[PDB]
RNA sequence: CGGUAGGGGAGCGUUCCGUGUUAGGGAGAAACGCGUGCGUGAGCCGCGUUGGACGAAGCGGAAGCGAGAAUGUCGGCUUG
RNA sequence: AGGGUGAAAAGAACCCCCAUCGGGGAGUGAAAAGAACAUGAAACCGUAAGCUCUCAAGCAGUGGGAGGGGGACCAGACC
């Protein structure tokens, strides 16, 4: 029984070209190289799920620091985390980044706190 | 319902022995030119292609004379494209026993002439009013006579189209 | 020309009413100065406290910033071009980010009194290449530093700044000068706190 | 000497662009000679 | 009626006139008149204020991952094991708590600190593709996956009162 | 010359970042006094 | 390069260039008025002159230096009977160019030279 | 609970046959185009201002049964 | 190597562009399906509308997303 390959061919192509919508050029059009970008893709994407959590901390990190160095002429990121912890306070990065930027009187006063106890 | 039913004459020749890309130079030079303009460059030009692009144009100029009642003074040439026709190939010798391909490139043009005072009424009564006028005068009447009204080319022209969608002023 | 035919008039006008429509439903601009954490407007909009913080356009305008003079008299010239850099890039506030210009302008005078230690007056070396061969160039700190002084200060702050499109944005926010006096003062410059212990050099 | 790659779609329409602009300047010579034939004052030209 | 007639006069008669489908009736409403002010108030709507919320925002800890919530919010969090749509749960670990006239810092949490909320959907999120691929090594693997998430609503922030409070007063 | 250079993975071992210092390599991390014990994370009220 | 070469190539080699130019001279004065190319036309000028001024005089001297450049006899006979009478008292310049519409088969400008 | 050579387990789909001259279908089938739908994926389910007469699901059977590589191969169309 | 207009040639009278071909109307037809005629994918060639590129270095994607636009009903979302 004689079995042409039919349309099982061209709607996996065509729901992989579906994918890959916006690209740049022969990117777009060419079957066989929208497969390799295709895959590309969905591997960069996986990467950088992963790269994600490390580049927001790092931000977060960053932001803590400018937003400390204001107050005391020797105080640092590192003592400010150092005395959070001595202090028994649970927040972590993200939080102490976005009320810096959003509330920062608030920092101002935590700080105060921690100044207040290590006295 | 549209545009294009209004203001629309289209006309194609088929199989023009003009390749596509002579063609094209010739014809992006006219887009959107009065009709008189495009008639007496179209005579002086050096090309070819020119000559068959005029007889194609005096003709779609003549049918919305003759059919659909237009006056030839207010007609431009509003859509105009070149798209390939049927190829014909042919074989040659070369030097050494090997062979080479001519190919004898042919072509449909599609020539979109649009007159422009049609909907002048509703055109320049529309341009008359202030943007807050015209949403108080569009207060009055059914969704019938805003349909009416509205269904000139003003929406296009002056890219109020998403606005008026969202003014709840329509239904899709 | 600009045609005053009512067709033009038209959509001008039309163009202010869907602006108006838009400036009015758009949730509005708190800037960031004692920005208490949320206003009832905000509340109804999408989540900013749940999401990293990511500066919109009203805030970096170039019109803003602050301005920064640096007196180079008697600094020692890397010491301070960190510093500057640090400013310039933004580095030192709470609303830092990679991707956009926060930073300041600073204004760096007396660029001939820039001061380098050890040998480095007479054996650090400024090279450029034309890109033929045989086509290398250089010069002494000092032979630089008498010709054109700027570019000292110049070569030094912009190996420090992020290389690339922002890079370069950046590094036209330097400003210098060789005299004692800068035409700036319509902008008001504040001058720039340096931290460092060694940035000032006694003799 | 042969073509190493094909010719990548966009920059081939920018080419063959340049080629089409010179009917734009053809399109302005054509356009003032038939404005000075329409006039029928031209001494130095003649048509039939 | 309207529509069937001036399209059944721009269908037979070509070349529509601005008489025929507006007459001569309509003047419109005078610009300084009520009744164009109700019609402009209609189709362009004046922003209306917005609703009332309590000055207020906590800092609570679910899925140990730490959310920022202000009353009549909703967040995306973990799945709650045993929480059903419709369930009034409270969370107990607030580590913050903001108003405009105080702020109280636990050490590490608020005491007797209470964040009212209801679960308002169980959810799977968007689908995520998990792509394992090794170049040349002919393996690529294809794995979906979908995360589920509890959508939940905070109701109010109460219980602190009695905590200590720090300010800034200069 | 008699002497030879140092090519791929030799090279690594003679050039890869060590702390040789005593003190450096005997370290740790902070010691923190344990934490008093959490509540429950989310109760259901009924 | 040529700085100040002038003269008028045609794209002929010198043999043909000239006996082109003969010919077309021969033409101009037979019929009066010609249709040509640009080029060919601004070239033909000088022999045109050449041939009136040379009429001008009637020596037998000249009319055996018109003979041997002119075809046909008859043209030049012509020639020393009229120019005394038409041009007797204008001092050179005889030819008037009037250039028209291009040819249909190269795109070659063309040109009408008057014996004026 | 990384994984090549490689071995084992569990599946999806294509055309055809049984049920079956089935359910359904000019009140629009196949196909074609779409999806804020559901799957670990192969895919499924839903939708159509296309299309114009066929043909599912279930429970089973059979193969000319799945392609991106063969300086494969045949047509079509580019580049230069 | 070159198959499939429609049930039926009813294969398009007449007018217009008009040297023919080719076309636009009218008329035939359930539909124009209009003779290079049935479904009509891809490459490839364009046309229009939305956003956007002329200090820029790049297997062209991806995570972050400034500014701008669009169709919504869970308007905090999607494109
Ligand atoms: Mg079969
Ligand atoms: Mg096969
Ligand atoms: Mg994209
Ligand atoms: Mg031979
Ligand atoms: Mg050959
Ligand atoms: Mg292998
Ligand atoms: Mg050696
Ligand atoms: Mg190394
Ligand atoms: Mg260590
Ligand atoms: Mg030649
Ligand atoms: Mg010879
Ligand atoms: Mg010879
Ligand atoms: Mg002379
Ligand atoms: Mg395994
Ligand atoms: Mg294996
Ligand atoms: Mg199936
Ligand atoms: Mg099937
Ligand atoms: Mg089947
Ligand atoms: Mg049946
Ligand atoms: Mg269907
Ligand atoms: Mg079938
Ligand atoms: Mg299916
Ligand atoms: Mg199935
Ligand atoms: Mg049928
Ligand atoms: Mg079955
Ligand atoms: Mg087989
Ligand atoms: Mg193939
Ligand atoms: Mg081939
Ligand atoms: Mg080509
Ligand atoms: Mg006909
Ligand atoms: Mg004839
Ligand atoms: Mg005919
Ligand atoms: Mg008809
Ligand atoms: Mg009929
Ligand atoms: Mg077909
Ligand atoms: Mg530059
Ligand atoms: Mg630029
Ligand atoms: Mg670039």
């Amino acid at each position: 029984t004689r079995v042409k390959r039919g349309y099982i061919a061209r709607r996996r192509r065509k729901k992989i070209r579906f994918f890959a919508s916006s690209f740049r050029g022969a990117h777009s059009r060419l079957t066989r190289t929208i497969a390799q970008q295709k895959i590309r893709a969905l591997v960069s994407a996986h990467r950088d799920r992963d790269r994600q959590k490390r580049d927001f901390r790092r931000l977060w990190i960053t932001r803590i620091n400018a937003a400390i160095r204001e107050r005391g002429v020797y105080y640092n990121y590192s003592k400010f985390i150092h005395d959070l912890y001595k202090r028994q306070l649970l927040l972590n990065r993200k939080i102490l980044a976005q009320i810096a930027i959003l509330n920062p009187n608030c920092i101002y006063m935590i700080y105060n706190e921690i100044i207040k106890k290590e006295d | 319902p549209e545009p294009g039913k209004c203001d629309e004459i289209t006309t194609r020749g088929y199989s023009i022995s003009m390749s596509v890309d002579k063609a094209r130079r010739v014809i992006d030079q006219i887009r959107g030119r009065s009709y008189a303009e495009t008639l007496m460059i179209l005579e002086l030009m050096p090309y070819r292609a020119c000559y068959p692009i005029f007889k194609l144009i005096y003709s779609a100029a003549a049918n919305a004379s003759h059919n659909k009642q237009f006056n030839k003074a207010n007609l431009i040439i509003s859509k105009a494209e070149v798209n390939k026709g049927i190829t014909l190939k042919k074989v040659k010798p070369r030097a050494r026993g090997r062979s080479y391909m001519i190919k004898r490139p042919t072509c449909h043009i599609t020539i979109v002439l649009r007159d422009i005072t049609h909907f002048d009424s509703y055109d320049k009564f529309l341009e008359s009013l202030t943007p807050k006028k015209l949403i108080a005068l569009l207060g009055l009447m059914s969704t019938g006579r805003r349909r009416e009204l509205l269904c000139g080319r003003f929406r296009e022209n002056h890219k109020i189209k998403s606005f008026l969608y969202k003014i709840a002023l329509f239904k899709r | 020309r600009k045609s005053t035919s009512a067709s033009t008039k038209c959509t001008e006008e039309w163009r202010q009413l869907k602006e108006a429509v838009k400036k009015e439903f758009a949730i509005p601009h708190v800037p960031l100065d004692q920005r208490w954490m949320f206003t009832l407007e905000e509340a109804t909009g999408p989540d900013i406290w749940n999401t990293t913080w990511y500066p919109k356009s009203a805030d970096h305008v170039p019109t803003d910033k602050k301005w920064y003079v640096v007196d180079a008299t008697d600094l020692i010239l890397g010491r301070m071009a960190s510093t500057i850099a640090i400013h310039i890039r933004g580095k030192n506030l709470a609303s830092y980010t990679p991707s956009v210009d926060m930073g300041a302008f600073v204004i760096v005078v007396n660029a001939d009194k820039v001061a380098v230690s050890g040998k480095k007056r007479t054996q650090k070396l400024y090279r450029r290449h034309s890109g033929r061969p045989g086509g290398l160039k250089e010069e002494t700190f000092d032979q630089l530093q008498k010709r054109i002084p700027e570019r000292i200060i110049e070569h030094a702050v912009r190996g420090m700044l992020p290389k690339g499109r922002l890079g370069r944005y950046l590094f036209n926010h330097l400003k210098v000068y060789k005299g004692a006096e800068h035409p700036h003062q319509a902008q008001q410059p504040i001058d720039l706190p340096l931290r460092d212990k060694r940035i000032r050099v006694e003799k | 000497a042969v073509p190493k790659k094909r010719t990548s779609i966009y920059k081939k329409r920018i080419r063959k662009n340049i080629w089409k602009k010179k009917g734009y300047w053809a399109a302005l010579k054509a356009f003032s000679l038939a404005k000075s034939l329409s006039t029928g004052n031209s001494k130095s030209f003649f048509v039939r | 009626l309207k529509a069937e007639f001036e399209e059944f006069q721009r269908p037979p008669n070509q070349k529509p006139q601005l008489s025929d489908v507006l007459p001569d009736d309509f003047q419109a409403p005078e610009p300084g008149t009520p009744e164009y002010n109700d019609i402009i108030n209609q189709f362009l709507p004046k922003k209306g204020p917005p609703p009332p919320r309590e000055e207020i925002f906590a800092v609570v800890v679910i899925g140990s991952r730490q959310y920022i919530v202000i009353p009549g919010r909703w967040i995306y969090t973990q799945r709650l094991k045993g929480a059903t749509v419709n369930d009034k749960i409270v969370l107990n670990k607030v580590l913050l708590v903001g108003t405009k006239a105080s702020t109280y810092i636990g050490t590490p949490i608020v005491t007797n600190a209470a964040v009212h909320a209801v679960v308002e959907e169980q959810l799977l999120d968007d689908k995520v593709i998990v792509f394992k691929y090794k170049k040349k090594k002919n393996y690529r693997r294809n794995i979906g996956h979908r995360q589920p998430i509890t959508r939940i609503k905070i109701t109010g922030i109460t219980g602190y009162e009695d905590y200590p409070a720090s300010t800034l007063e200069a | 010359s008699s002497r030879p250079q140092k090519k791929g993975t030799a090279h690594h071992m003679k050039t890869r970042p060590k702390k040789t210092a005593r003190w450096d390599i005997k370290r740790g991390p902070a010691v923190y006094p344990p934490l008093p014990p959490l509540p429950a994370e989310w109760t259901i009220v009924s | 390069m040529k700085h100040g070469r002038k003269i008028h190539r045609l794209s002929r080699p010198a043999d043909q260039r000239r006996a082109l130019l003969r010919g077309l001279t021969t033409q101009l004065l037979k019929h009066g008025r010609i249709k040509t190319t640009r080029a060919k036309a601004s070239a033909m000028r000088k022999y045109v002159d050449k041939m009136i001024t040379l009429a001008k005089e009637g020596s037998l001297h000249k009319r055996r230096q018109a003979l041997g450049f002119i075809y046909e006899k008859q043209i030049v006979h012509a020639l020393f009977a009229e120019v005394p009478e038409r041009y007797g008292d204008r001092n050179g310049g005889y030819t008037r160019i009037i250039r028209t519409l291009p040819r249909r088969g190269d795109n070659a400008p063309m040109a009408y030279i008057e014996l004026v």
